[PDB]
């Protein structure tokens, strides 16, 4: 069980661990977040009570360093940073633990929920999508846009999601146009799974990265990206059995765990209806097209 | 965006424009099997290309045997429409490509943007319109050529005949719409009047009666009466 400390809490700002939030008041005596779950990737996410606008915050893995969040009066914002000196920093954590100054990674023991949507999330695909290479963790917010947003300006700050768009020679055999169009399968297995992402873990770590930082900073180009990642395999005649298999139970994940007041702006209707009642996978997805006609009828 | 009245006079522009119209390419008869089921039998087809500046007309026939054997006929249509109008384009010189294809079906859209994939720089445009390009094969000498093929075959004619030696093409596209508004409303009253005075013949080289400038505007009157007619007809007005 690892530790995030916080130097202090000077603004008011309601605060998230993964998939929990609570609300720190105004210069309250908040010394962080204990208890986390070693072995997921996680992300510790803000925003400030007065300005709701930007909610961010910072993917991080503790077994890569010791981190810890402190308020910056100037820019505005609680940033992480790395302690590398150890002793100091278990030091520091063993005071506020005594102190009872910190909260406790709320996980109840039967609850796999984190475990389901983080399953293929790894720190260092997340820091190639996320490039700060200085930091061993990641900041995103709500306004960073996508490489293919910039195509259509700060590559710096820009969200690397790799480009999936089916109108291009990428996705298009020459002379296969009316079947690879209609059939993605091509561009699915030999072109993204065998050609870039290399095997279907890593393609399914970036689908539920965006997702996460869909859901959890409003960000609409993650959203684009999840939504292309889903398109991109329904789409396609012919799937391994095992990636179907494992689609239902990430989908079914990321579906319960959507807070229900933000359905509207976070799922795209055509691809839903697309996926789960036209597609080629239209009935491989038993557990998603359950969860979704009891949870979202409307939508559909 | 999409062509509409708004920006009709834009197809008369020195930009290089094609329409593309795929209202005849799968053409079928339906009738009972001996069984008392019903069957198609497909009958040759043509993409109907049309530069609207020029006339110049590229009618690809589509023969049936292009259809032996496949299923989803009416999409494989869309999309071999596509690839022949796509071929067209790379046989035409550079300084001859379009700059414009407007699509007379939004399901056209797609098709030819996928075939077009080279082309970035060629827009693909819906329209608005409603427009009549269907009833070209109530042109005679265009459906005697479809019908009598017995191959793939691209045929090249001027849709407008000489009309542009004496009319602008916005006058020349407004008459051939007209034309084939009043042949699709109403095939037989359009061609009587078309034919019935018999002292005004159809070149061998042309498509349309040689009409002085006096009788096109009387035929283009009888045309309009026509389509005013079929409409009173239809409605009951
Ligand atoms: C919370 C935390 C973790 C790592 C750090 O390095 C610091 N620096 S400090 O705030 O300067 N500090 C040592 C304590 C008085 C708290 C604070």
């Amino acid at each position: 069980m690892n530790t995030v400390p916080f130097t202090s809490a000077p603004i008011e700002v309601t605060i998230g661990i993964d998939q929990y939030s609570f609300n720190v008041k105004e210069n309250q005596p908040f010394h962080g977040i204990k208890d986390i779950p070693i072995g997921h990737v996680h992300v510790i996410h803000f925003q400030h009570a007065d300005n709701s606008s930007m909610r961010y915050g910072y993917w991080f893995d503790c077994r890569m360093g010791n981190f810890y969040i402190q308020y910056d009066p100037k820019d505005g914002l609680y940033k992480m940073m790395e302690e590398r000196d150890g002793a100091k920093f278990e030091n520091i954590v063993h005071n506020f633990k005594e102190r009872q100054m910190m909260v406790s990674y709320p996980k109840i023991d039967e609850d796999d929920t984190w475990y389901n949507l983080t399953e293929f999330v790894q720190m260092d695909k997340i820091r190639k999508i996320v490039r700060k290479d200085e930091n061993q963790f990641s900041y995103v917010d709500s306004s960073m846009t996508t490489v293919q947003e910039n195509e259509l300006s700060d590559p710096a700050h820009s969200l690397n999601y790799t480009v999936i768009n089916f109108k291009s020679r990428e996705a298009i055999r020459p002379g296969h146009e009316m079947e690879d169009f209609l059939d993605k399968s091509y561009y699915l297995n030999t072109v993204m799974l065998q050609g870039i992402f290399k095997n279907s873990s890593n393609y399914f770590g970036e689908l539920q990265f965006a997702f996460l930082n869909a859901m959890f900073f409003g960000n609409y180009g993650s959203s684009l990206q999840w939504h292309a990642m889903i398109e991109l395999i329904c789409s396609s005649a012919t799937v391994p059995k095992h990636m179907l298999d494992k689609l239902d139970e990430i989908l079914y994940y990321q579906i319960k765990t959507l807070p229900e007041q933000y359905s509207d702006i976070l799922l795209n209707e055509r691809v839903w209806n697309i996926c789960l009642y036209s597609s080629f996978q239209k009935n491989s997805l038993h557990n998603t097209e359950k969860i979704m006609e009891n949870k979202y009828p409307e939508l559909l | 965006g999409a062509m509409n009245s708004s920006n009709y006079a834009e197809l008369f522009n020195n930009d290089i424009k094609l329409f593309v119209d795929d209202t005849n390419v799968y053409r079928v008869t339906v009738h009972k099997t001996f069984e008392g089921n019903v069957a198609t039998k497909a009958i040759n087809g043509c993409i109907f290309t049309l530069n609207p500046k020029t006339g110049h007309l590229f009618l690809k026939i589509i023969h049936t045997s292009v259809w032996a054997g496949q299923k989803r006929l009416s999409q494989l249509a869309k999309w071999k429409t596509a690839e022949e109008v796509s071929a067209l384009v790379r046989s035409l010189p550079k300084e001859e490509q379009p700059k414009q294809i407007i699509v007379t079906r939004k399901a056209m859209l797609d098709p030819l943007e996928v075939h077009m994939l080279d082309f970035p720089n060629i827009a693909i445009r819906p329209t608005e319109l409603r427009l009549p390009f269907s009833a070209a094969m109530s042109i005679d000498k265009l459906s005697d050529v479809v019908m009598k093929a017995t191959e793939p075959q691209m045929v090249l004619f001027n849709i407008y005949d000489d009309w542009l030696d004496r009319i602008s093409s916005y006058t020349a596209f407004s008459r051939l719409t007209l034309l084939l508004r009043a042949l699709k409303t109403n095939e037989e009253s359009a061609k009587m009047i078309l034919l019935s005075d018999p002292t005004i013949t159809i070149k061998s080289y042309h498509l349309w009666p040689s009409f002085t400038d006096e009788q096109w505007i009387t035929i283009e009157s009888q045309m309009r009466d026509l389509i005013l007619t079929e409409y009173g007809r239809k409605y009951n007005v």
